[PDB]
Protein backbone atom coordinates (compact mmCIF):
# COMPACT_ATOMS: atom_id res chain seq x y z
CA UNK A 1 0.00 0.00 0.00
CA UNK A 2 2.98 2.70 0.57
CA UNK A 3 4.59 1.05 -2.38
CA UNK A 4 1.79 2.19 -4.27
CA UNK A 5 1.89 5.84 -3.15
CA UNK A 6 6.15 6.23 -3.78
CA UNK A 7 4.93 5.36 -7.50
CA UNK A 8 1.66 7.06 -7.66
CA UNK A 9 3.43 10.25 -5.78
CA UNK A 10 6.22 9.23 -9.14
CA UNK A 11 3.34 9.86 -11.63
CA UNK A 12 2.02 13.07 -10.29
CA UNK A 13 5.53 14.15 -10.72
CA UNK A 14 6.15 12.78 -14.56
CA UNK A 15 2.81 14.04 -15.29
CA UNK A 16 3.46 17.13 -13.82
CA UNK A 17 6.81 17.77 -15.62
CA UNK A 18 5.78 15.84 -18.69
CA UNK A 19 2.60 18.64 -19.10
CA UNK A 20 4.92 21.17 -18.35
CA UNK A 21 7.81 20.88 -20.59
CA UNK A 22 5.59 19.72 -23.74
CA UNK A 23 3.49 23.20 -23.10
CA UNK A 24 6.60 25.27 -23.14
CA UNK A 25 8.24 23.10 -25.72
CA UNK A 26 5.25 23.88 -27.93
CA UNK A 27 5.52 27.51 -26.93
CA UNK A 28 9.19 27.86 -27.69
CA UNK A 29 8.26 25.33 -31.22
CA UNK A 30 5.90 28.19 -32.33
CA UNK A 31 7.96 30.99 -31.09
CA UNK A 32 11.13 29.95 -33.24
CA UNK A 33 9.28 30.01 -36.14
CA UNK A 34 8.04 33.10 -36.07
CA UNK A 35 11.79 34.68 -35.04
CA UNK A 36 13.09 32.32 -38.25
CA UNK A 37 10.56 34.14 -40.11
CA UNK A 38 11.74 37.67 -38.82
CA UNK A 39 15.37 36.54 -39.28
CA UNK A 40 14.37 35.85 -43.60
CA UNK A 41 12.73 39.04 -43.31
CA UNK A 42 15.27 40.96 -41.99
CA UNK A 43 18.12 39.38 -43.60
CA UNK A 44 16.44 40.48 -47.13
CA UNK A 45 16.14 43.80 -45.94
CA UNK A 46 19.77 44.10 -44.90
CA UNK A 47 20.19 42.91 -48.39
CA UNK A 48 18.13 45.73 -50.05
CA UNK A 49 20.02 48.15 -47.83
CA UNK A 50 23.57 46.46 -48.80
CA UNK A 51 22.70 46.66 -52.54
CA UNK A 52 21.51 49.91 -52.32
CA UNK A 53 24.99 51.79 -50.65
CA UNK A 54 26.95 49.91 -53.23
CA UNK A 55 24.77 51.53 -55.97
CA UNK A 56 25.49 54.67 -54.09
CA UNK A 57 29.21 54.17 -53.78
CA UNK A 58 29.65 53.82 -57.97
CA UNK A 59 27.42 56.76 -57.79
CA UNK A 60 29.16 59.14 -55.84
CA UNK A 61 32.08 58.17 -57.55
CA UNK A 62 31.25 58.76 -61.13
CA UNK A 63 30.10 62.20 -60.32
CA UNK A 64 33.27 63.45 -58.32
CA UNK A 65 34.60 62.65 -61.97
CA UNK A 66 32.53 64.62 -63.28
CA UNK A 67 32.60 67.68 -60.87
CA UNK A 68 36.30 67.19 -61.38
CA UNK B 1 56.13 32.09 -71.14
CA UNK B 2 54.32 28.58 -71.88
CA UNK B 3 55.79 27.04 -74.57
CA UNK B 4 59.55 26.35 -75.18
CA UNK B 5 61.33 24.48 -77.69
CA UNK B 6 64.15 23.30 -75.55
CA UNK B 7 61.99 20.82 -73.37
CA UNK B 8 59.51 18.34 -74.48
CA UNK B 9 56.18 18.47 -72.68
CA UNK B 10 54.05 15.56 -74.25
CA UNK B 11 57.12 13.09 -74.29
CA UNK B 12 58.03 14.32 -70.27
CA UNK B 13 54.91 13.15 -68.83
CA UNK B 14 54.69 9.46 -69.73
CA UNK B 15 58.37 9.35 -68.12
CA UNK B 16 57.09 11.02 -65.23
CA UNK B 17 54.03 8.12 -64.94
CA UNK B 18 56.71 5.94 -65.20
CA UNK B 19 58.71 7.11 -62.29
CA UNK B 20 55.50 7.68 -60.25
CA UNK B 21 54.21 3.82 -61.32
CA UNK B 22 58.06 2.20 -60.55
CA UNK B 23 58.30 3.57 -57.53
CA UNK B 24 54.80 2.91 -55.94
CA UNK B 25 52.50 5.49 -56.74
CA UNK B 26 49.64 3.52 -58.91
CA UNK B 27 47.32 5.88 -61.12
CA UNK B 28 44.33 5.04 -58.71
CA UNK B 29 46.77 6.74 -56.37
CA UNK B 30 48.09 9.39 -58.70
CA UNK B 31 44.40 10.84 -59.42
CA UNK B 32 43.84 10.74 -55.74
CA UNK B 33 46.60 12.93 -55.44
CA UNK B 34 45.48 15.56 -58.06
CA UNK B 35 42.73 16.20 -56.63
CA UNK B 36 44.83 17.70 -53.82
CA UNK B 37 46.93 19.52 -55.92
CA UNK B 38 44.19 20.51 -58.27
CA UNK B 39 42.14 22.10 -54.96
CA UNK B 40 45.13 24.23 -54.44
CA UNK B 41 44.97 25.53 -57.98
CA UNK B 42 41.54 26.62 -57.88
CA UNK B 43 42.79 28.55 -54.15
CA UNK B 44 45.75 29.68 -56.03
CA UNK B 45 43.75 31.70 -59.63
CA UNK B 46 42.60 34.72 -57.27
CA UNK B 47 44.11 38.23 -57.09
CA UNK B 48 41.21 40.08 -55.95
CA UNK B 49 40.39 43.18 -57.43
CA UNK B 50 39.72 46.45 -56.05
CA UNK B 51 36.63 46.77 -53.48
CA UNK B 52 35.61 50.15 -53.69
CA UNK B 53 34.49 49.77 -49.85
CA UNK B 54 36.21 52.49 -48.08
CA UNK B 55 35.84 56.42 -48.78
CA UNK B 56 38.65 58.39 -49.94
CA UNK B 57 41.45 56.56 -51.90
CA UNK B 58 42.37 53.22 -49.67
CA UNK B 59 40.16 50.35 -50.32
CA UNK B 60 40.05 46.82 -48.86
CA UNK B 61 39.50 43.54 -51.22
CA UNK B 62 36.40 42.24 -52.58
CA UNK B 63 35.44 39.45 -54.81
CA UNK B 64 34.78 40.50 -59.05
CA UNK B 65 35.94 37.31 -60.57
CA UNK B 66 33.60 35.02 -58.62
CA UNK B 67 33.77 32.30 -60.77
CA UNK B 68 37.54 31.95 -60.06
CA UNK B 69 36.84 32.22 -55.68
CA UNK B 70 34.33 29.90 -56.15
CA UNK B 71 36.39 27.55 -57.83
CA UNK B 72 38.14 28.01 -54.51
CA UNK B 73 35.54 27.19 -52.16
CA UNK B 74 34.03 24.56 -55.27
CA UNK B 75 36.64 21.48 -53.79
CA UNK B 76 35.61 22.67 -50.48
CA UNK B 77 31.66 22.62 -51.41
CA UNK B 78 31.19 25.57 -48.53
CA UNK B 79 29.55 28.82 -48.23
CA UNK B 80 31.63 31.15 -51.05
CA UNK B 81 30.59 34.01 -49.07
CA UNK B 82 31.27 32.31 -45.38
CA UNK B 83 34.89 31.58 -46.49
CA UNK B 84 35.78 34.89 -47.46
CA UNK B 85 34.26 36.46 -44.01
CA UNK B 86 36.92 34.75 -42.07
CA UNK B 87 40.04 34.64 -44.02
CA UNK B 88 39.83 38.36 -45.78
CA UNK B 89 38.44 39.75 -42.71
CA UNK B 90 40.58 38.46 -39.05
CA UNK B 91 38.80 37.62 -36.10
CA UNK B 92 39.74 37.65 -32.65
CA UNK B 93 37.85 37.05 -29.32
CA UNK B 94 39.81 34.92 -26.96
CA UNK B 95 39.66 35.18 -23.00
CA UNK B 96 38.22 32.81 -20.26
CA UNK B 97 37.99 30.13 -22.67
CA UNK B 98 39.33 30.14 -26.19
CA UNK B 99 38.19 32.83 -29.21
CA UNK B 100 35.13 32.92 -30.64
CA UNK B 101 35.20 33.62 -34.47
CA UNK B 102 32.34 35.81 -36.14
CA UNK B 103 33.83 39.38 -35.12
CA UNK B 104 36.59 41.12 -37.50
CA UNK B 105 38.54 43.81 -39.51
CA UNK B 106 38.84 44.43 -42.98
CA UNK B 107 42.81 44.65 -43.33
CA UNK B 108 43.98 46.49 -45.51
CA UNK B 109 45.70 45.98 -49.29
CA UNK B 110 49.09 45.18 -48.22
CA UNK B 111 48.18 42.85 -45.36
CA UNK B 112 45.15 41.47 -47.66
CA UNK B 113 47.71 40.27 -50.39
CA UNK B 114 50.03 39.26 -47.10
CA UNK B 115 47.43 36.50 -46.25
CA UNK B 116 46.64 35.84 -49.88
CA UNK C 1 61.01 25.52 -27.10
CA UNK C 2 64.47 25.05 -29.14
CA UNK C 3 63.98 28.37 -30.13
CA UNK C 4 65.21 30.89 -28.28
CA UNK C 5 64.97 31.99 -24.66
CA UNK C 6 63.35 34.05 -22.00
CA UNK C 7 60.04 35.64 -23.69
CA UNK C 8 57.26 37.17 -22.88
CA UNK C 9 54.19 39.66 -23.51
CA UNK C 10 51.94 41.62 -21.08
CA UNK C 11 49.88 44.60 -21.11
CA UNK C 12 47.36 45.81 -18.27
CA UNK C 13 44.47 48.50 -18.02
CA UNK C 14 40.86 49.33 -16.33
CA UNK C 15 39.02 46.51 -18.30
CA UNK C 16 41.50 43.37 -18.82
CA UNK C 17 44.70 41.87 -18.22
CA UNK C 18 46.01 41.21 -21.93
CA UNK C 19 48.98 39.13 -21.40
CA UNK C 20 50.03 35.74 -23.40
CA UNK C 21 53.37 33.34 -24.15
CA UNK C 22 56.56 34.28 -26.01
CA UNK C 23 56.27 35.66 -29.67
CA UNK C 24 52.44 35.51 -30.44
CA UNK C 25 50.12 37.92 -32.34
CA UNK C 26 47.24 38.27 -29.98
CA UNK C 27 46.60 37.68 -26.17
CA UNK C 28 45.85 34.16 -24.25
CA UNK C 29 44.43 34.62 -21.12
CA UNK C 30 42.57 37.88 -20.49
CA UNK C 31 41.23 38.52 -17.15
CA UNK C 32 39.33 41.03 -15.19
CA UNK C 33 41.98 43.56 -13.22
CA UNK C 34 39.96 43.17 -9.67
CA UNK C 35 40.04 42.00 -6.58
CA UNK C 36 37.64 42.03 -3.20
CA UNK C 37 37.25 40.35 -0.12
CA UNK C 38 33.92 39.09 2.00
CA UNK C 39 30.81 41.07 2.57
CA UNK C 40 29.85 37.92 3.26
CA UNK C 41 32.88 36.29 4.86
CA UNK C 42 32.72 33.19 3.14
CA UNK C 43 31.15 30.61 5.63
CA UNK C 44 35.01 31.70 7.04
CA UNK C 45 35.76 27.93 7.83
CA UNK C 46 34.45 27.13 4.06
CA UNK C 47 37.86 28.37 3.44
CA UNK C 48 40.12 30.87 5.48
CA UNK C 49 38.75 33.56 3.26
CA UNK C 50 41.71 35.52 2.26
CA UNK C 51 42.12 35.34 -1.54
CA UNK C 52 40.04 38.70 -1.99
CA UNK C 53 38.37 36.52 -5.32
CA UNK C 54 40.80 37.95 -8.43
CA UNK C 55 40.51 36.52 -11.63
CA UNK C 56 38.00 34.34 -13.82
CA UNK C 57 36.93 32.61 -9.98
CA UNK C 58 36.62 36.11 -8.86
CA UNK C 59 34.34 37.31 -12.10
CA UNK C 60 32.10 34.53 -11.91
CA UNK C 61 30.87 34.81 -8.22
CA UNK C 62 30.21 38.86 -7.70
CA UNK C 63 27.60 38.29 -5.03
CA UNK C 64 29.83 37.51 -2.42
CA UNK C 65 32.62 39.78 -3.31
CA UNK C 66 33.00 43.17 -2.29
CA UNK C 67 34.70 44.42 -5.71
CA UNK C 68 36.98 47.01 -4.83
CA UNK C 69 38.96 48.20 -7.72
CA UNK C 70 42.85 49.22 -7.03
CA UNK C 71 44.06 51.68 -9.57
CA UNK C 72 41.65 54.09 -11.30
CA UNK C 73 43.04 55.82 -14.18
CA UNK C 74 46.54 56.91 -12.70
CA UNK C 75 45.83 57.06 -9.28
CA UNK C 76 46.77 53.51 -7.06
CA UNK C 77 44.20 53.54 -4.17
CA UNK C 78 46.54 50.77 -2.47
CA UNK C 79 49.46 48.87 -3.59
CA UNK C 80 49.14 46.41 -1.05
CA UNK C 81 46.41 44.70 -3.06
CA UNK C 82 48.20 44.53 -6.10
CA UNK C 83 50.62 42.49 -4.31
CA UNK C 84 48.39 39.51 -5.14
CA UNK C 85 47.40 40.62 -8.74
CA UNK C 86 50.41 39.57 -10.45
CA UNK C 87 51.04 36.59 -8.07
CA UNK C 88 47.60 35.50 -9.80
CA UNK C 89 49.20 36.79 -13.22
CA UNK C 90 52.50 34.97 -14.14
CA UNK C 91 52.25 31.82 -12.17
CA UNK C 92 48.52 30.75 -12.30
CA UNK C 93 47.56 31.89 -16.23
CA UNK C 94 50.73 32.32 -17.82
CA UNK C 95 52.32 29.47 -16.15
CA UNK C 96 55.85 31.03 -16.48
CA UNK C 97 58.39 32.27 -13.33
CA UNK C 98 58.80 35.60 -13.72
CA UNK C 99 62.38 35.04 -12.69
CA UNK C 100 63.50 33.99 -16.33
CA UNK C 101 61.50 35.48 -19.08
CA UNK C 102 61.34 39.56 -19.83
CA UNK C 103 58.45 41.46 -19.02
CA UNK C 104 56.60 44.01 -21.54
CA UNK C 105 54.10 46.53 -19.63
CA UNK C 106 52.12 49.36 -20.59
CA UNK C 107 52.73 52.93 -18.79
CA UNK C 108 49.73 55.54 -18.48
CA UNK C 109 51.03 58.42 -20.13
CA UNK C 110 52.01 61.08 -17.09
CA UNK C 111 52.19 58.53 -14.66
CA UNK C 112 53.50 59.81 -10.93
CA UNK C 113 57.39 59.80 -10.93
CA UNK C 114 57.06 57.85 -7.25
CA UNK C 115 55.29 55.53 -8.57
CA UNK C 116 57.67 53.91 -11.64
CA UNK C 117 60.17 53.42 -8.37
CA UNK C 118 57.69 51.72 -6.19
CA UNK C 119 56.72 49.43 -9.46
CA UNK C 120 60.52 48.21 -9.90
CA UNK C 121 61.04 47.43 -6.31
CA UNK C 122 58.30 44.92 -6.61
CA UNK C 123 59.64 43.13 -9.59
CA UNK C 124 63.79 43.49 -9.11
CA UNK C 125 63.59 43.46 -5.64
CA UNK C 126 60.82 40.84 -4.86
CA UNK C 127 60.28 39.02 -7.97
CA UNK C 128 63.58 39.28 -9.53
CA UNK C 129 63.53 40.66 -12.51
CA UNK C 130 66.82 40.92 -14.73
CA UNK C 131 65.15 42.79 -17.85
CA UNK C 132 61.81 44.46 -18.40
CA UNK C 133 60.39 48.17 -19.96
CA UNK C 134 57.12 49.70 -19.54
CA UNK C 135 56.51 51.30 -23.02
CA UNK C 136 54.11 54.41 -23.59
CA UNK C 137 50.90 53.14 -24.30
CA UNK C 138 49.66 54.90 -27.59
CA UNK C 139 52.94 54.77 -29.32
CA UNK C 140 52.53 51.07 -29.70
CA UNK C 141 49.65 50.84 -31.65
CA UNK C 142 51.18 53.15 -34.22
CA UNK C 143 53.52 50.39 -35.29
CA UNK C 144 51.12 47.68 -35.29
CA UNK C 145 48.00 49.18 -38.05
CA UNK C 146 50.89 49.99 -40.10
CA UNK C 147 51.06 53.96 -39.81
CA UNK C 148 54.07 56.21 -39.32
CA UNK C 149 52.22 59.44 -39.88
CA UNK C 150 48.51 60.31 -38.01
CA UNK C 151 47.85 61.30 -34.70
CA UNK C 152 46.66 58.71 -32.03
CA UNK C 153 43.79 58.65 -29.53
CA UNK C 154 44.13 55.65 -27.79
CA UNK C 155 41.63 54.86 -24.45
CA UNK C 156 39.30 52.65 -23.35
CA UNK C 157 38.71 52.66 -19.47
CA UNK C 158 41.24 53.71 -18.17
CA UNK C 159 41.82 57.77 -18.78
CA UNK C 160 41.45 59.62 -22.33
CA UNK C 161 45.03 60.73 -24.30
CA UNK C 162 45.25 62.73 -27.55
CA UNK C 163 48.60 61.72 -28.98
CA UNK C 164 49.95 63.46 -32.09
CA UNK C 165 52.89 61.09 -32.79
CA UNK C 166 53.25 60.68 -36.37
CA UNK C 167 56.92 62.08 -36.46
CA UNK C 168 58.25 62.12 -32.99
CA UNK C 169 56.83 61.64 -29.20
CA UNK C 170 58.14 63.70 -25.93
CA UNK C 171 58.69 67.19 -27.71
CA UNK C 172 56.11 69.86 -27.02
CA UNK C 173 53.11 68.73 -24.97
CA UNK C 174 50.22 68.76 -27.07
CA UNK C 175 49.18 66.27 -25.45
CA UNK C 176 46.17 65.52 -23.07
CA UNK C 177 44.66 63.20 -20.06
CA UNK C 178 41.44 62.89 -18.79
CA UNK C 179 39.53 61.16 -15.78
CA UNK C 180 36.30 60.15 -17.71
CA UNK C 181 36.29 56.79 -19.72
CA UNK C 182 34.79 53.43 -18.86
CA UNK C 183 34.03 52.78 -14.71
CA UNK C 184 32.82 56.87 -15.20
CA UNK C 185 30.27 55.45 -17.72
CA UNK C 186 29.91 52.08 -15.29
CA UNK C 187 29.09 54.66 -12.33
CA UNK C 188 26.65 56.96 -14.17
CA UNK C 189 24.05 54.52 -14.63
CA UNK C 190 22.82 53.35 -11.55
CA UNK C 191 22.40 57.50 -11.03
CA UNK C 192 19.78 58.16 -13.69
CA UNK C 193 18.61 54.16 -13.38
CA UNK C 194 16.52 55.63 -10.34
CA UNK C 195 14.52 57.14 -12.48
CA UNK C 196 13.12 53.91 -13.94
CA UNK C 197 12.56 52.13 -10.66
CA UNK C 198 15.78 50.14 -11.35
CA UNK C 199 19.33 50.97 -9.51
CA UNK C 200 22.26 48.90 -9.58
CA UNK C 201 23.37 49.90 -6.22
CA UNK C 202 26.90 48.13 -5.13
CA UNK C 203 30.04 47.78 -6.94
CA UNK C 204 29.24 43.43 -7.78
CA UNK C 205 26.89 44.45 -9.89
CA UNK C 206 27.81 48.01 -10.88
CA UNK C 207 30.49 45.63 -13.32
CA UNK C 208 27.55 44.00 -15.03
CA UNK C 209 26.54 47.56 -16.11
CA UNK C 210 29.35 47.51 -18.39
CA UNK C 211 28.67 43.71 -19.50
CA UNK C 212 25.25 44.92 -20.88
CA UNK C 213 26.30 48.61 -22.06
CA UNK C 214 28.85 46.86 -24.59
CA UNK C 215 25.99 44.76 -26.42
CA UNK C 216 23.47 48.09 -27.13
CA UNK C 217 23.96 50.94 -25.78
CA UNK C 218 24.38 53.62 -29.05
CA UNK C 219 24.83 56.96 -29.75
CA UNK C 220 22.63 59.31 -30.64
CA UNK C 221 23.82 61.12 -33.93
CA UNK C 222 21.59 64.24 -33.39
CA UNK C 223 19.59 64.42 -29.73
CA UNK C 224 17.01 67.20 -31.26
CA UNK C 225 15.54 64.79 -33.82
CA UNK C 226 15.83 61.83 -31.56
CA UNK C 227 13.84 63.22 -29.15
CA UNK C 228 10.83 63.65 -31.44
CA UNK C 229 11.23 59.97 -32.53
CA UNK C 230 10.85 59.32 -28.89
CA UNK C 231 6.75 58.69 -29.46
CA UNK C 232 7.50 56.61 -32.31
CA UNK C 233 8.37 53.17 -29.99
CA UNK C 234 10.45 51.43 -32.27
CA UNK C 235 13.73 52.32 -32.43
CA UNK C 236 14.28 52.80 -28.69
CA UNK C 237 12.49 50.62 -26.08
CA UNK C 238 14.24 46.63 -26.22
CA UNK C 239 13.35 43.52 -24.49
CA UNK C 240 16.42 42.29 -22.60
CA UNK C 241 16.15 39.26 -20.37
CA UNK C 242 18.19 40.19 -17.27
CA UNK C 243 19.66 36.44 -16.57
CA UNK C 244 18.52 36.18 -13.25
CA UNK C 245 15.26 37.12 -14.47
CA UNK C 246 13.76 41.09 -14.86
CA UNK C 247 13.28 42.65 -18.15
CA UNK C 248 14.85 46.11 -19.08
CA UNK C 249 13.48 48.26 -21.95
CA UNK C 250 16.52 50.01 -22.08
CA UNK C 251 15.93 52.77 -25.58
CA UNK C 252 15.99 56.45 -24.79
CA UNK C 253 18.03 55.06 -21.75
CA UNK C 254 20.85 53.78 -24.73
CA UNK C 255 21.72 56.98 -26.36
CA UNK C 256 21.67 59.82 -23.24
CA UNK C 257 24.46 58.83 -21.36
CA UNK C 258 26.97 58.28 -24.24
CA UNK C 259 26.05 61.73 -24.53
CA UNK C 260 28.47 62.52 -21.93
CA UNK C 261 31.33 61.71 -23.75
CA UNK C 262 30.96 64.87 -25.92
CA UNK C 263 29.54 66.61 -23.35
CA UNK C 264 31.43 66.68 -19.97
CA UNK C 265 28.96 69.55 -19.05
CA UNK C 266 26.84 66.75 -18.08
CA UNK C 267 29.27 66.02 -14.91
CA UNK C 268 30.40 68.71 -13.80
CA UNK C 269 34.11 69.28 -15.53
CA UNK C 270 35.02 71.94 -17.95
CA UNK C 271 37.15 69.43 -19.63
CA UNK C 272 36.18 70.21 -23.61
CA UNK C 273 34.81 67.10 -25.72
CA UNK C 274 37.04 64.88 -26.93
CA UNK C 275 36.98 66.59 -30.78
CA UNK C 276 38.01 70.55 -29.52
CA UNK C 277 41.12 69.09 -27.07
CA UNK C 278 42.30 67.61 -30.30
CA UNK C 279 42.28 71.43 -32.26
CA UNK C 280 44.12 72.04 -28.67
CA UNK C 281 47.16 69.75 -29.83
CA UNK C 282 47.07 70.38 -33.15
CA UNK C 283 47.64 74.08 -33.05
CA UNK C 284 50.85 73.70 -31.26
CA UNK C 285 52.37 72.01 -34.17
CA UNK C 286 53.54 73.94 -36.94
CA UNK C 287 50.99 75.58 -39.64
CA UNK C 288 52.23 72.85 -42.75
CA UNK C 289 51.46 69.54 -40.85
CA UNK C 290 47.65 69.64 -40.50
CA UNK C 291 46.76 68.45 -43.99
CA UNK C 292 48.50 65.08 -43.42
CA UNK C 293 47.36 64.53 -39.75
CA UNK C 294 43.20 64.96 -41.05
CA UNK C 295 43.95 62.65 -43.87
CA UNK C 296 44.47 60.25 -41.50
CA UNK C 297 42.89 59.59 -37.24
CA UNK C 298 44.43 56.80 -35.23
CA UNK C 299 41.28 56.39 -33.15
CA UNK C 300 41.84 53.47 -30.85
CA UNK C 301 40.58 51.63 -27.90
CA UNK C 302 37.27 49.59 -27.08
CA UNK C 303 35.54 52.62 -26.31
CA UNK C 304 35.81 53.26 -29.92
CA UNK C 305 32.92 50.38 -30.99
CA UNK C 306 30.08 51.72 -30.02
CA UNK C 307 27.92 52.46 -32.59
CA UNK C 308 27.85 56.48 -34.01
CA UNK C 309 31.00 57.17 -32.79
CA UNK C 310 33.34 57.79 -35.69
CA UNK C 311 30.73 59.63 -37.77
CA UNK C 312 30.07 61.99 -35.25
CA UNK C 313 33.98 62.96 -35.40
CA UNK C 314 33.49 63.68 -39.08
CA UNK C 315 31.11 65.76 -38.40
CA UNK C 316 32.04 68.17 -35.50
CA UNK C 317 35.73 68.17 -36.40
CA UNK C 318 34.98 69.55 -40.47
CA UNK C 319 33.44 72.41 -38.29
CA UNK C 320 36.11 73.90 -36.86
CA UNK C 321 38.45 72.21 -39.16
CA UNK C 322 40.58 73.19 -42.15
CA UNK C 323 37.71 72.56 -45.16
CA UNK C 324 39.84 72.20 -48.56
CA UNK C 325 41.94 69.14 -48.46
CA UNK C 326 39.77 65.10 -47.78
CA UNK C 327 39.49 63.97 -43.89
CA UNK C 328 39.34 60.25 -43.14
CA UNK C 329 39.29 58.42 -39.88
CA UNK C 330 41.22 55.66 -39.67
CA UNK C 331 39.41 53.03 -36.81
CA UNK C 332 40.36 49.28 -36.91
CA UNK C 333 37.34 47.50 -36.82
CA UNK C 334 38.78 46.23 -33.93
CA UNK C 335 40.95 48.85 -32.63
CA UNK C 336 40.71 47.48 -28.75
CA UNK C 337 43.90 45.26 -28.91
CA UNK C 338 45.83 48.00 -30.68
CA UNK C 339 47.52 48.25 -28.12
CA UNK C 340 48.22 44.12 -27.90
CA UNK C 341 49.50 43.71 -31.61
CA UNK C 342 51.72 46.85 -31.56
CA UNK C 343 53.03 45.00 -28.18
CA UNK C 344 54.20 42.16 -30.29
CA UNK C 345 55.96 44.60 -32.55
CA UNK C 346 57.95 45.73 -29.35
CA UNK C 347 58.53 42.72 -28.05
CA UNK C 348 60.80 41.16 -31.09
CA UNK C 349 62.57 44.36 -31.75
CA UNK C 350 66.18 43.61 -30.84
CA UNK C 351 66.49 47.15 -31.01
CA UNK C 352 64.33 47.44 -27.72
CA UNK C 353 67.54 45.87 -25.69
CA UNK C 354 68.33 49.84 -25.59
CA UNK C 355 65.25 50.42 -23.49
CA UNK C 356 64.99 47.99 -20.87
CA UNK C 357 66.59 47.99 -18.03
CA UNK C 358 68.69 45.18 -16.85
CA UNK C 359 69.15 43.76 -13.29
CA UNK C 360 72.59 45.48 -12.47
CA UNK C 361 71.71 48.75 -14.24
CA UNK C 362 69.60 49.42 -10.96
CA UNK C 363 72.54 48.81 -8.93
CA UNK C 364 74.72 50.86 -10.98
CA UNK C 365 72.05 53.51 -10.27
CA UNK C 366 70.31 53.24 -7.77
CA UNK C 367 66.33 53.72 -8.01
CA UNK C 368 66.37 56.67 -10.04
CA UNK C 369 67.45 54.12 -13.23
CA UNK C 370 64.26 54.76 -14.72
CA UNK C 371 63.99 58.70 -14.55
CA UNK C 372 67.81 58.56 -15.86
CA UNK C 373 67.39 56.67 -18.78
CA UNK C 374 64.17 56.41 -20.01
CA UNK C 375 61.63 59.34 -20.47
N1 LIG D 1 33.29 45.35 -29.09
C1 LIG D 1 33.21 46.08 -27.96
N2 LIG D 1 32.18 46.87 -27.74
C2 LIG D 1 32.06 47.64 -26.58
N3 LIG D 1 32.94 47.65 -25.58
C3 LIG D 1 33.96 46.83 -25.87
C4 LIG D 1 34.18 46.05 -26.98
N4 LIG D 1 35.30 45.34 -26.90
C5 LIG D 1 35.78 45.71 -25.75
N5 LIG D 1 35.04 46.60 -25.05
C6 LIG D 1 35.29 47.16 -23.73
O1 LIG D 1 36.41 47.99 -23.74
C7 LIG D 1 37.00 47.99 -22.41
C8 LIG D 1 38.48 47.63 -22.57
O2 LIG D 1 39.04 48.65 -23.47
P1 LIG D 1 40.60 49.00 -23.30
O3 LIG D 1 40.87 49.99 -24.36
O4 LIG D 1 41.42 47.76 -23.37
O5 LIG D 1 40.69 49.61 -21.85
P2 LIG D 1 41.86 49.98 -20.84
O6 LIG D 1 43.03 50.20 -21.71
O7 LIG D 1 41.34 51.22 -20.08
O8 LIG D 1 42.14 48.77 -19.99
C9 LIG D 1 36.24 46.94 -21.55
O9 LIG D 1 35.29 47.69 -20.75
C10 LIG D 1 35.47 46.16 -22.63
O10 LIG D 1 34.24 45.58 -22.14
CA1 LIG E 1 45.49 51.83 -19.62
Amino acid sequence: ARKLVIIESDLERAEERAELSEGKCAELEEELKTVTNNLKSLEAQAEKYSQKEDKYEEEIKVLSDKLK
Amino acid sequence: CFDVSTIDDSGEFKIIVKAMETLGLKESDQNSIWRILAAILHIGNITFAEAAEQRTGTTTVKVSDTKSLAAAASCLKTDQQSLSIALCYRSISTGVGKRCEVISVPMDCNQAAYSR
Amino acid sequence: DEDETTALVCDNGSGLVKAGFAGDDAPRAVFPSIVGRPRHQGVMVGMGQKDSYVGDEAQSKRGILTLKYPIEHGIITNWDDMEKIWHHTFYNELRVAPEEHPTLLTEAPLNPKANREKMTQIMFETFNVPAMYVAIQAVLSLYASGRTTGIVLDSGDGVTHNVPIYEGYALPHAIMRLDLAGRDLTDYLMKILTERGYSFVTTAEREIVRDIKEKLCYVALDFENEMATAASSSSLEKSYELPDGQVITIGNERFRCPETLFQPSFIGMESAGIHETTYNSIMKCDIDIRKDLYANNVMSGGTTMYPGIADRMQKEITALAPSTMKIKIIAPPERKYSVWIGGSILASLSTFQQMWITKQEYDEAGPSIVHRKCF
